[PDB]
């Protein structure tokens, strides 16, 4: 369940999935589970 | 325009600049009418425009483009056809100095997609038939919404095909409108952002039905030659059929006063792995003295085609520009030469193409 | 049931291979549009795209890195278990283990707010 | 071992190295996301000007300035304005019986340069017998340095065979 979680903005930061590879439902990484559960809806909770 | 040039008799100085003002009294109108009068005059004879420091404030000047715009259009009579250009050019001059630097931006695109477009149209080679190639393909307005796939071969598909030499546009050019268009279609959906017209809107239609005559020829271009524009990201061997479809769909629902940035925007804001970037949008820097004072020396300047055109180290004469070209001085190419001759001479209101060296 | 430095063993030659295929997809990509951009209509072969590639091998990269990690940490707990802690696994009954343990948590945390002290004192 | 790459981009030498953009940039974008490039305020200035325009060789001052206070410089009427930049004139102060001065004109930082010729050499030499065998120890000395540097050890050296003139 890896989190791609960062920041590149001179004030703010980004999340993201790191588990699709520019593939949103192509293809896999091929490795351990990938996409726990529901992770942008939790994202959002805590948006504002 | 009067603005003189300081070389008094006091030794080796450099120039100055001084007030246009015409005379002490003040008269907003009429010196709108005459600024307006002059400009004219000088699109008319197709000469170089100085009277930057002579106009008013940029507030005016969007009433001054709107009336002159107006007035070109309805007293053209007819030489519009051949004056389109001049007055696009002096349209981003003027813009170009102010914040509305979007519109610069957006003008400058539509320019120069406009040109390469009118110049493809007639490039044809084709065998002839009951009416031109190019007013045969013309009517491709009048077609349905999806399925390209019909229409394409309900029109014309065979004679297409110029000569064998032809792949060299879709890896150097035919990018450029690709990316515009993915570039229009991201950034739809998002009037959230801090700025009505975000980044541009183009909500002209007639070239949106332009751009999409242009994506409908490069498709028949792929269908006789593989070797097209593809999305460059992901899942390039069936894209291009829901772009074209995406795209007649705002197409139709801005034509006759649409809709803009219901359904249509929640559809669009998929965004599938195709979403390219890093594109050009050629301009140039400018003179920002506003009111009262802009010195700059001699050196050490104070701050204030689609075959790259701004890459990370430099590898021929760079040839400079000032419209939005920046590009290379011999081309280093074999066949581009439609491109070259075509722009030999001054480009765009080329009087800034210059050349730097390093 | 893995273990980690066998499994990391078992990994070298793939991340081997995965690179060698990686730097082959490269050339051919490379070969590819140079032969486009000013030969002639030869190469009509569509390989990878050279994304998924890369990004296979940088997973592999991190898999291996976490595993490795995670090896070290395992090991330096039981290092310093062994070097800070005598052998009760039941001569000490387990109890006596945990009173152990939390007399030493109590004394470290004694040890703390003395130090706090004197950094207040020293204010 | 991985050659073919190598090689292959080593064909690519003429001008017309660009399409590496499109074959690397979209997957550098996708797994960097960097906007801090090159943001901050900056420009490239070379040069601008450059050039002493204010006094001599800074090297040669500094070095002597920090020489003994037995020692005095001071300035002949200026005929070493550009190249020479240098006409010093050197009176020994110590437990010794001074003597004529040096000339002192040098030469570029290469230092070949036999600064002192002595000018007035034949009569106020020749004067009287004791300074003349001073003079001949001094010459003698003087060629067995090897590449000698008149800011150092052309004057230690006269200042050595000074202070031995007393045998």
């Amino acid at each position: 369940y890896c989190i791609d979680i960062y920041c590149r903005s001179r004030g703010v930061v980004a999340i993201r999935d790191g588990a699709y590879s520019l593939f949103d439902n192509s293809k896999l990484v091929e490795g351990f589970y990938p996409a726990p559960g529901l992770k942008t809806f939790l994202n959002m909770f805590v948006d504002s | 325009s009067l603005a003189l040039v300081g070389i008094d008799s006091h030794g080796k100085l450099s120039v100055l600049r001084l007030s246009p003002s015409m005379g002490h009294p003040l008269e907003v109108g009429l010196a709108l009418r005459h600024l307006l009068f002059l400009l004219e005059y000088c699109m008319v004879t197709g000469y170089d425009w100085w009277d930057i420091l002579l106009h008013v404030q940029p507030s005016m000047v969007q009433s001054l483009v709107e009336k002159l715009h107006e007035e070109y259009t309805r007293q053209t009579a007819a030489l519009q056809q051949v004056l389109s250009t001049r007055i696009l050019a002096m349209k981003a001059s003027l813009c170009k100095l102010s914040r509305v630097c979007d519109y610069h931006t957006k003008l400058f695109l539509i320019a120069i997609s406009s040109t390469l477009k009118s110049l493809l149209r007639p490039h044809f080679l084709n065998t002839p038939d009951k009416s031109p190639g190019d007013r045969l393909t013309e009517i491709c307005t009048k077609i349905t919404d999806v399925d390209i796939d019909k229409v394409m071969i309900n029109l014309k598909t065979e004679e297409f095909v110029l000569d064998m030499n032809t792949l060299q546009a879709l890896q150097q050019l035919l990018q450029w409108v690709g990316d515009f268009v993915l570039y229009l279609l991201a950034s739809l959906p998002n009037q959230g952002s801090l700025l009505r017209p975000g980044h541009s809107f183009l909500r002209d239609g007639t070239s949106l039905g332009m751009l999409r005559e242009l994506m409908v020829v490069i498709r028949i271009w792929g269908l006789l030659k593989p070797s097209c524009l593809p999305v460059y990201t992901a899942t390039s061997d069936d894209s291009m059929s829901l772009l074209f479809r995406l795209l007649t769909k705002l197409w139709i629902c801005c034509r006759d006063e649409g809709p803009a940035s219901p359904a249509s925007d929640g559809l669009v804001s998929r965004l599938q792995p195709k979403q390219p970037l890093r594109l050009q949008f050629g301009r140039a820097p400018t003179l920002p003295g506003s009111a009262a004072t802009l010195q700059l020396d001699g050196l050490a300047r104070a701050p204030g085609l689609h075959l790259g055109a701004c890459p990370t180290e430099e590898c021929k004469a760079c040839t400079r520009c000032g419209c939005v070209t920046m590009l290379k001085s011999p081309n280093r190419t074999t066949a581009v030469k439609q491109w070259e001759q075509r722009w030999i001479k001054n480009c765009l209101a080329v009087e800034g193409r210059g050349p730097d060296a390093c | 049931d893995f273990d980690p430095v066998q499994r990391y063993k078992m990994l070298i030659p793939q991340l081997k291979e995965s690179l060698q295929t990686l730097m082959k997809v490269a050339a051919q990509n490379l070969i590819q549009n140079t032969n486009i951009d000013n030969g002639q209509k030869s190469s009509d072969g569509p390989i990878q795209r050279f994304d998924k590639c890369l990004e296979e091998f940088y997973a592999l990269c991190d898999q291996l890195e976490l595993c490795l990690r995670l090896a070290h940490e395992c090991l330096s707990q039981s290092c310093d278990s062994a070097k800070h802690s005598p052998t009760l696994v039941p001569s000490l009954p387990y109890p006596q283990y945990l009173a152990v343990i939390k007399a030493q948590i109590s004394c470290a945390k004694d040890i703390h707010t003395a130090l706090l002290d004197c950094a207040n004192k020293v204010t | 071992q991985p050659l073919l790459d190598a090689v292959l981009a080593n064909i690519r030498s003429p001008v017309f190295n660009h399409s590496l953009y499109r074959t690397f940039v979209p997957a550098m974008t996708a797994i960097h996301g960097p906007p801090i490039t090159a943001p901050v305020v900056c420009t490239r200035k070379r040069r601008l000007e450059d050039d002493e325009r204010q006094s001599i060789p800074s090297v040669l001052q500094g070095e002597v300035a920090r020489l003994d206070p037995k020692f005095l410089v001071n300035l002949d009427p200026s005929h070493c304005s550009n190249n020479g930049t240098v006409h010093l004139i050197c009176k020994l102060d110590d437990k010794d019986l001074p003597s004529v001065p040096p000339l002192e004109l040098s030469v570029p930082a290469d230092y070949p340069a036999q600064s002192p010729l002595w000018i007035d050499r034949q009569w106020q030499y020749d004067a009287n017998p004791f300074l003349q065998s001073v003079h001949r120890c001094m010459t003698s000395r003087l060629l067995q340095l090897p590449d000698k540097h008149s800011v150092t050890a052309l004057l230690n050296t006269w200042a050595q065979s000074v202070h031995q003139a007393c045998l």
